[PDB]
Parts: structure tokens; sequence; C-alpha cells
């Protein structure tokens, strides 16, 4: 019984099984053959060293030499590194793809220009709270690298219209783009997103400056799938009609927070979406006669979440249950005229159904199945 | 449908068609080469690892296909062997490329190397502590950042 | 009814063991749960129902305090709110700004100066 | 397990998969075991077997071209195709005996970085550019280039012949380095079928239009056409029914539309349709210069208004009936004609009624009494003659008086007119089913 005799893909295969903790502080230790096997290429280029505050320093250059061709970062929630530590990353790693940096404050521009001055494919570039960043960056970002397939740029107040419009006059091969609630971001930066990128299948624009005037220029996108358009300045109604009828292909639904949208509009969706899965409706002003369409007008259908409506009563969650020929989650959510005993019972008789509400929090209190150790 | 195998030994087995297409080596045999069936041999593979490996597959034929500790009931049972048996498993599932196999002894050898310290597992594994003490110290300083 | 249930994940916020949601304000990090913030205020629940994730992110704006979200998290779990002289212009603007419909500013403003 | 006795019997087995021999299962399994046993061993020789494997096709192609390269056509093209799916086919089981040569040194011998690695049906395929360009790229190209050269009379083209090399082309296409494959298809087959069929064409249109008239002609370019649809389907690889349809009308019919209009015009004198039909049906495949034959048919359908109108003679000025009989004769059968030929055209139809308001306004009689006004005189003359005392009819004919009302152009001296004999007639009380003059001011009020 001798495990050094088994081919080295065995043992490679083996050691994938280990995380980062166990393969460089116990198999590292045993011998120099399991050494030399855990110090491997494939073991890296996935470097993942997020949540890792007080131990990245001045090191990934000792990480970069002796490991190139890194296709994946992952940075997020990082305290340490001062700015040349990423522009001298990319400057021996050309082969970046999923560059990911969340919530890392103490980057600018600069990072951003060296990895774009440095990787010219690049696929993936998701920057999140990271309050600094420019247009000016962003401009060589979108005139050096045109591979960039997914985008995040949520809550960055300092993005404009200007460095959007040089992003958008390139990567024409963009498929999903997701953008936070940062203000100089308006329409003309929509307008300009459907006539130079055709294979769109991702949008949000979460509490943006957008208006309808450019929402409605979105029906030109043939390949939408998902929507997120939550607490935007006007929406309108209409362009709801000529959004969901037009785009025949939309499985996601966020219109979230919009005021104005009314029971109409989720009666004409019900009757017309047929790729329709995840409708999201909360504090909209629709009034228990909402979900009685989504249940008998539309075939496809699994979640509905209405809540913090103010006119939301019993007899239509209970009718949507009995008039859906599919549904899986029935979400309340604060929904304060619902009545606790109403369900308990329609509950247990529709078991294939979950509903969330303030009182289901049994849910959360059963995850203790597996500690307990409390009382 | 009806295929006969034998062991490097000697033993002649009869497996239904579908059981031995679960090894990727038989199907494409099959497929991309095209009478009178005789047994067909398989020297790296001797008697009890084929029968182990027999009613592995005959077990896991309705598997849909579309680091893990799922590793059900059934396959911890039909491993609870020594590590030499485990180990001929191993080899027998890459010789004949068994996917699914390949991927529960892997996981199972993992789990015995997982939560050990490396005293212990050079006792499980048999191996000579081979590193000096300055390049054991080097080892633990150059990963002190994990 | 809907106490000695509440108890228990204010027993498991306070050990910091069993948290699925972190809140950033101004830096400092707060261990929430998901049911407690999405049934305290709408703003919460929008973000909150999007994903569906073990691990969730959500970061407030600026103009949120740590003087004024360290209450109405408390309130969150107990449903009591702790009221000093000092203390209440940064709460009621947190209030204000995250929609918590439990308080509003008429019960709020009263007498607390 | 060794590195050299294995190959002394692999190389027994790889030329035996060649040559095809009817192997057992017994001895794949040994190849394989072979394979497998080099590849797992403690560093697997490095790279040693992927080089022998390419020497060895290397090796096998030169001395096949060797007897092949000096063949003619339709020799050379049952040479490639039937040594061919000899060796795609053969080229398929050295694609799963060294299944572990695939794996795992391929698969980390790239993707680390290294170009040149490819996997063993790839590299077989690769090195089948050792035999193609050399003759073959051109040697069977111009064979299959004279075997469809029987379209003038030769059956019989031998589909297979084409459609195995076809699939041979575009089966080859870039695999090296990367990761439709139609880079050698289009450069070496396709660039010199067209240049070809342009030839072809441009000396049976010049040959076929010297001695039968433009009629057989049109009924020729319609059958080649189709023709040249079902020749495609057969050695298709599709990706060519858009570009060769689009260059066999240009030299079909775009170059000789200039005898085209004066024949449009003779048969336009004549009474023929069908040809009519054929003739726009041609044309319409080729933009820009479907609306040159649309002014002829706009002029001829005005002369033929003033034509009966001359011929109507001197009654036509106290005859209203008549008058407006001839032009709605006029109307009808060229009205008929846009219908059935031109497909019911929006711009036909417009060349119709273009030239129908200019033979009833300004033609003759209007001219003999000196005004253009003369017309609507008539045309109220004519429904108060067939709308006074003297029911289906009375409803088509109306329609009849509504068709020709349209081209009128001014309808001052109508109303006038109208109201002036109305008068009279309702005062006397000469009318009759009162209902159709209710129907008539229906009709006027639904129109200006």
């Amino acid at each position: 019984p001798d495990i050094n005799q088994l081919p080295p893909s065995i043992l490679l295969k083996i050691f994938s099984n280990l995380s980062l903790d166990e393969r460089c502080l116990s198999a590292s230790l045993v011998c120099k053959y399991w050494r030399d096997l855990c110090l491997d290429f494939q073991f890296w280029k996935q470097l993942d060293l997020s949540s890792r505050q007080q131990v990245t320093d001045e090191l990934l250059e000792k990480i970069a030499s002796r490991s190139q061709n890194i296709i994946e970062i992952n940075i997020s929630d990082c305290r340490s590194m001062s700015d040349n530590g990423v522009c001298v990353l990319a400057f021996k790693c050309p082969g970046l793809l999923r560059y990911t940096a969340y919530r890392c404050k103490q980057l600018s521009d600069t990072s951003i220009i060296a990895v774009a001055s440095h990787c010219p494919l690049l696929q993936k570039v998701h920057v999140g709270n990271q309050d600094k960043l420019t247009d000016e960056g962003l401009k060589q970002l979108g005139s050096k690298c045109r591979e960039l397939k997914d985008i995040h740029f949520g809550q960055c107040y300092k993005i404009s219209d200007e460095g959007m419009i040089v992003i958008a006059k390139g990567c024409l091969k963009l498929q999903r783009i997701y953008m936070q609630e940062n203000k100089l971001v308006t329409d003309q930066s929509v307008k300009a997103f459907a006539e130079h990128c055709p294979e769109l299948q991702y949008v949000g624009f979460m509490g943006c400056s957008v208006t309808s005037k450019g929402v409605i220029h979105l029906t030109k996108l043939r390949n939408l799938s998902s929507l997120d358009l939550r607490h935007i300045t006007e929406l309108d109604n209409e362009t709801v009609m000529e959004i969901v009828k037009r785009c025949k292909n939309l499985s996601s639904l966020n219109l979230c927070l919009n005021w104005i949208i009314n029971d109409r509009c989720v009666e004409v969706i019900a009757k017309e979406g047929q790729n329709l899965k995840e409708l999201y409706l909360v504090s909209c002003k629709i009034t228990d006669y909402a979900l009685i369409a989504i249940g008998r007008y539309s075939m496809t259908i699994e979640t509905v979440d209405v809540g913090w409506c103010k006119e939301i009563t019993d007899q239509g969650a209970t009718l949507i249950a009995q008039s859906s020929k599919s549904l899986r989650y029935l979400g309340l959510m604060r929904c304060d005229k619902v009545n606790e005993v109403t369900v308990e019972q329609l509950v247990q008789q529709y078991p294939h159904i979950t509903f969330s509400t303030v009182l289901q929090d049994c849910k959360r209190t059963l995850e203790r199945a597996y500690q307990m150790g409390w009382t | 449908p009806s295929i006969k195998l034998q062991s490097s030994d000697g033993e002649i087995f009869e497996v239904d068609v579908e059981i031995a297409k679960q090894s990727v080596t038989i199907k494409t045999m099959l497929e991309d080469l095209g009478g009178d069936d005789d047994p067909v041999p398989l020297p790296n593979v001797n008697a009890a690892i084929l029968k182990k490996v027999i009613q592995w597959c005959t077990h896991h034929k309705d598997d849909p296909p579309p680091r893990t500790d799922d590793i059900p009931v059934w396959d911890q049972e039909f491993l609870k062997v020594d590590q030499g048996t485990l180990f001929e498993l191993i080899l027998a599932a890459n010789y004949l490329d068994i996917k699914g196999l390949l991927d529960v002894t892997c996981k199972t050898v993992a789990n015995m190397i997982k939560g050990k310290t490396p005293e212990e597992i050079r006792k499980t594994f048999n191996i000579k502590n081979d590193f000096t003490e300055e390049e054991e110290a080097q080892v633990r300083k150059e990963n002190q950042w994990c | 009814h809907s106490t000695n249930v509440l108890l228990s994940l204010n027993d498991q916020r306070k050990k910091d063991v069993l948290c699925d949601v972190t809140i950033f304000v101004e830096g400092q990090r707060f261990r929430a749960h998901r049911s407690v913030l999405a049934a305290c205020s709408s703003y919460f629940h929008s973000r909150i129902v999007g994903q569906a994730d073990g691990e969730l992110n959500i970061t407030l704006p600026e103009e949120v305090t740590v003087k004024g979200f360290e209450p109405l998290i408390q309130f969150a779990y107990t449903a009591k709110l702790i009221l000093s002289k000092e203390n209440v212009d940064e709460v009621c603007k947190c209030v204000e700004f995250l929609s918590v419909h439990n308080i509003e500013e008429s019960c709020f403003q009263f007498l607390k100066f | 397990i060794g590195l050299d006795q294995i190959w002394d019997d692999l190389r027994a087995g790889i030329q035996q998969v060649y040559t095809r021999q009817s192997m057992a299962k017994s001895r794949y399994m040994e190849l394989y075991t072979h394979v497998y046993n080099y590849c797992t061993s403690v560093q697997f020789v490095g790279l040693e077997l992927y080089k022998r494997l390419k020497e060895f096709l290397k090796n096998y192609l030169t001395n096949l071209l060797k007897d092949g390269e000096d063949l003619m056509d339709e020799s050379v093209l049952k040479f490639y195709t039937q040594q061919w799916e000899d060796y795609r086919f053969s080229s398929k089981v050295l694609n799963g005996i060294c299944a572990y040569l695939n794996r795992h040194w391929v698969r980390r011998e790239c993707d680390e970085g290294r170009k040149g690695i490819y996997e063993i049906y790839s590299l077989a395929l690769v090195t089948w550019r050792d035999c193609l360009f050399r003759p073959l790229n051109k040697q069977v190209t111009n064979a299959v280039l004279k075997l469809i050269e029987k379209e003038r009379n030769g059956e019989t083209i031998n589909t297979r012949l084409i459609s195995g090399v076809v699939q041979s082309y575009v089966e080859l296409g870039l695999n090296e380095d990367d990761a439709p494959t139609l880079t050698v298809y289009k450069e070496s087959f396709e660039s010199q079928f067209l240049a070809d069929t342009e030839r072809f064409y441009t000396r049976e249109s010049t040959e076929f239009l010297q001695q039968n008239p433009v009629t057989e002609y049109m009924k020729k370019a319609e059958a080649r056409l189709l023709e040249e649809q079902r020749r495609v389907q057969v050695y298709l690889h599709e990706s060519t029914q858009d570009e060769l349809a689009r260059k066999c009308e240009q030299v079909l019919i775009e170059k000789h539309l200039e005898i085209f209009h004066t024949e449009f015009q003779n048969l336009l004198d004549a009474d023929k349709n069908e040809d009519l039909g054929r003739m726009y049906n041609l044309v319409s495949r080729i933009q820009d210069g479907l609306g040159e034959l649309k002014k002829l048919l706009e002029t001829h359908i005005h002369n033929q208004g003033l034509a009966a109108i001359e011929k109507c003679g001197e009654a036509a000025l106290n005859d209203p009936k008549m008058y407006v009989q001839t032009v709605l004769d006029v109307h009808k059968k060229y009205n008929a004609l846009v219908m059935s030929a031109f497909n019911n055209d929006a711009g036909f139809v417009a060349a119709l009624d273009k030239a129908c308001g200019r033979f009833i306004n300004n033609n003759a009689v209007t001219k003999m009494a000196q005004s253009s006004s003369k017309s609507p005189e008539l045309l109220a003359r004519y429904c108060d003659s067939l709308l006074k005392k003297s029911e289906a009819e009375l409803e088509d004919t109306l329609n009849q008086v509504m068709v020709v009302f349209k081209y009128i152009e001014d309808k001052d001296v109508f109303q006038k007119f109208y109201a002036k004999m109305l008068a009279k007639r309702l005062v006397h009380q000469n009318s009759a089913s009162d209902d159709a003059e209710a129907s008539m001011i229906s009709k006027l009020k639904q129109a200006c």
C-alpha cells in the first residue's frame, strides 16, 4: 500500500479536493513529493484570495513570479495592498479573464488603467463599492480591451455618461450589464447601449437617473432575458407593455419600488408573458386582482413576491394558489391585512407552494437542527 | 445486448451492454470499431476489482449525468475496504475511464487526508519523513500567509 | 406568539454565529439575518429578495451613521428602541432615509429635542 | 513498462487499422493497453509517442501520393474519394486507442502555454494537408468543374464523387491552433466555381440570344435558374445558395436588360400575357431596373386611351354612355392585366391611375368642346340618364361610375350639374328606387 505509486494525475485529482489552507499547511509539510505536487500550475490561476485582510501584503509579486498564466483573480473585501500590488500583477499576468475587486476602497483609477493596458484579452470586470473610480480610467478600459462580456459598476458615484459612451462604442461582445444607484447616468447611455450592443442578456439600472424615454429604447434587444428596473425616476406604464410584448425572451422582471405601476400592467404581462419565470412586485399599488390575473391568465410562473403593498388582502393569495398551474413562491413579507390563521391551513393545504411571511421565522429558527447548543 | 469480458488471471464475466457502456473506453471501442462474441481481455484488471466495478456500475445504471461531501451511503458502505483494494479500484477506474468511481474514490482518499496533522498522515499512508529541519522550517515559513 | 422566537435570532447575532447578511455602515460591519431586516423595512426587502445565495452584502449610503444604525437593529430584534436626548437627529435621518414603517417621524420628533 | 519494446507491436496494429482488415476486440485492447502503460510510468518519457505518431502519419501519406499524383480527371476523383473515407474512419480507431494520450498529455501539454500539440484526430486531419496541398488542391477541383460542366447534355454526373470532395474540403477547415470551418471550401472550390459559372453563362446567353427570339431565352433562363438550385442541396455545404443565385442573375438577366424593354413594348402591342408575367418575374429578382418597364406601360395605356376616343367619333360629344363605356373598358382591360401579370404591385397600379387621369380630363372631345370640363358634364349626364324614370345592375353600374369619378380631378362642375338635374328629377318625381339616390349620396359622402 503506497500512495506514491499512483500516477501524478491521480494525486493531482486527490489534492484538488482539498482547500488552500489544508494544501499549504498540511500536505506541503509531509514530503517533498507532495510539496512539489501542490505547487503545480493548475492549483494556481484560480487565486481567489478574498477575505484575507492581514494576509495579502506586498506579496502578489511573489505569487505571480513563481506562477504565471493566471486566468482568474478574486481580491474582494481586501484591505492591505496598495495600488501598486495590482498594477504590477497585470504587468506579469497577460491572461486575466475574471478580475473581481469588490468593495476594496483603497484602489483608484490607475489599477483599472494598468489592468486594461496590460491585459488585451479580458472578459469580466466587477468592481463594487469603490468610490474613487472616475471616467478617466473607464475610457482606457473601453478603448483598449474589446473583449469584455460582463461588467459590474455598482455604487460608484463618479461614473457619468461620458465614460459609459466610450465603453459602449467598443466592447461589442457585451452580454450582461449591472448598474446600481449612481447618478450622472441618464437615458443618453441606455439609448446607446441598445444600438451598439445587440448581444445583451442581463440589464440592471437600479436607482439610476433613467427615464421611460430611454427605457423604451430596449425593445431593440431581441436577446433580453432579465430586467432590474427598480426605483427609477419615471417609467410611465405603456413602456412596460411595449417592452414585455416585443422581447419574447424575458425570464425575470424585477420592476420594483415603482409607485405608478398599476394592476393592468400585471394582467397584460400575465396574458402575454410566455417565457416569464421571475416576477418581482414590492410596494406597488396592486389591489388583490394582480394575483388573480397571474394565476389565471399566465401559464409559466414560479415566484411572486408581492410585499409591502398597502392594498393586499386575503382571497387573493388563496385564489392564485388554486388558479395558477405552477407556483413555487408566494412571498407576502409585511402584507399587514393577511391573517396568520389563513396561511397556516393554506400552507398545509398546498405543500408545493412555500410562502414568505414575517411569521415564517421558524424556517430560519430551524437551521439550529445542525448546531443547536443554544437553549 | 450482452458483452463478455475477461480478467487478468483468467476469469470470464458476462454483463449487459448498457452496464459496460458506463466505461468510456469500452463504449468508444463498440462505437468506432464495428460477430461470434468472444472474451474481450482486460490485462490491467484482475478478478476481485472487476467484480467490484461490475457491482458498482450495476447499481449506478440510472444516475442522470448533468469538493463535495455528499458521498451517498451506498458508496461509503461499498468502499469499506483496505487501502490496497481502494487504490486498485482507483487504478481500474482510471484504466476503464469511469468518472463516477474515480470521483468517489478520490473524495474518499481526500477525506482520509482531511483533518489530520502531517505526522498522522505519515502514519496513515506510510510515508517516510524525508524533510530536513531547515527545509521544513522554510516550507512552513513560506506558507505563513495561509 | 412572535416572541420567544426572534430572541433565538438575537442570541445568534450577539454571539456572531449563523449570520447571513453583513451591512457596512461607514466601514464598520454589522451582522444580521435575512428575514429580520426584510420585515424591518421595504428598502432592505427590495435589495434582499433580488438575490438568492448564502452570503449577501448590502452597503448603505454615506448619510447613514453608525450612531443612527446602532439602533433600529436592536429595535428590529427586541422591538424596543432607546431614546436619549442625544442621538436623535441621526436616528430620525436614518429612519426617514430607510423608510421604516414601524416608527414614523411624527411619533419620533415629539419631545426628544 | 518500457518505452521501446512497445513500438514493435504497436506499429503492427497501427499499420493494421489502416488497410482495413477487420480487427478483433482482443487486439484493440492490446494496443490501448500499450498506450496506457507507456503513458503511466515513473514521466511518460516526454513527448516521444506524439512525435512517433506524427512521423508515421507523415510517412504514410508521402508514399500514398506517389500513386495518384499523375492521375487525370475522373481517375483522380475516384482516388481522392475512395482514399478519404478509408483515412477518416481509420483515424478514428486511432482516436480512442490513444485516448490516454488525449486526456492527460495534450490537455496538459497544451493549455499551459503551447502550440502545435493537437488531438490525434485533429493531428491526422492537419497532416492530411500533406497530400491535398501538392496536387489534389488543383487536380480534382478541375475534375469537379469538368464533371459539373455536363449541364449541356451529360447525365449521371456521379453525385457521390463531388459530394465526397466537398465534404472533405469542408471538414479540412482550419483546426490548427485556436480552439463553421468554411475557410478552405471558399478559397479552393467556390472561388473557381463561380468564375466558371459566369464563363459558361456568358457564352450561352450570347449564343442563344442570336438565333432564337427573346421569348425562348426568357423561358430558358427560368429553367437554368431553377437548375442552379438543385445542383446545390446535393453538393451543398449550404452557404452558397445566397451567393451563386446572385451571381447567376447578373449574367442571365441584369446585363441583357437592354432588349427587354423593346420586347416589353412589342408584347404590350399584342395581347401576350403569360410572357409579360415571365418578364416581370425575371426582372423582379433584380433591383434597380424594375421601374424602367413601368413608364412604358403608363405611356401605352395613355395611348390606348386616346386611341379609342378618337375611334369613338363625333357622337361622343352627345353620347355620355358611350364616352363612359370607352374609358371603363380601357380601365378594365389593363386593371385585369396588372392584377394578373404584375402581381398587383403597387407601382404598376399607381402607373395605371397616373394615365387614366390623363385621358379622362384632357383627351379629345374635351378638346373639341374647348373645355376640360366636358368630361364631368358627360359623367353627370350619364348618371342621370341611368338613374331616371324610364336593381342589381343599378348598383354595379354606379360602382363603375364611381371608379371613373376618382380621376376627374375637378368636382365643382360635377356637383353643379348633378344638383341641377337632381332638382329637376326630384321636383317632377322622375326617380326610380329612391334608395339608389340615397346610396349615390352616401357614395359621394364616402368620397370627396
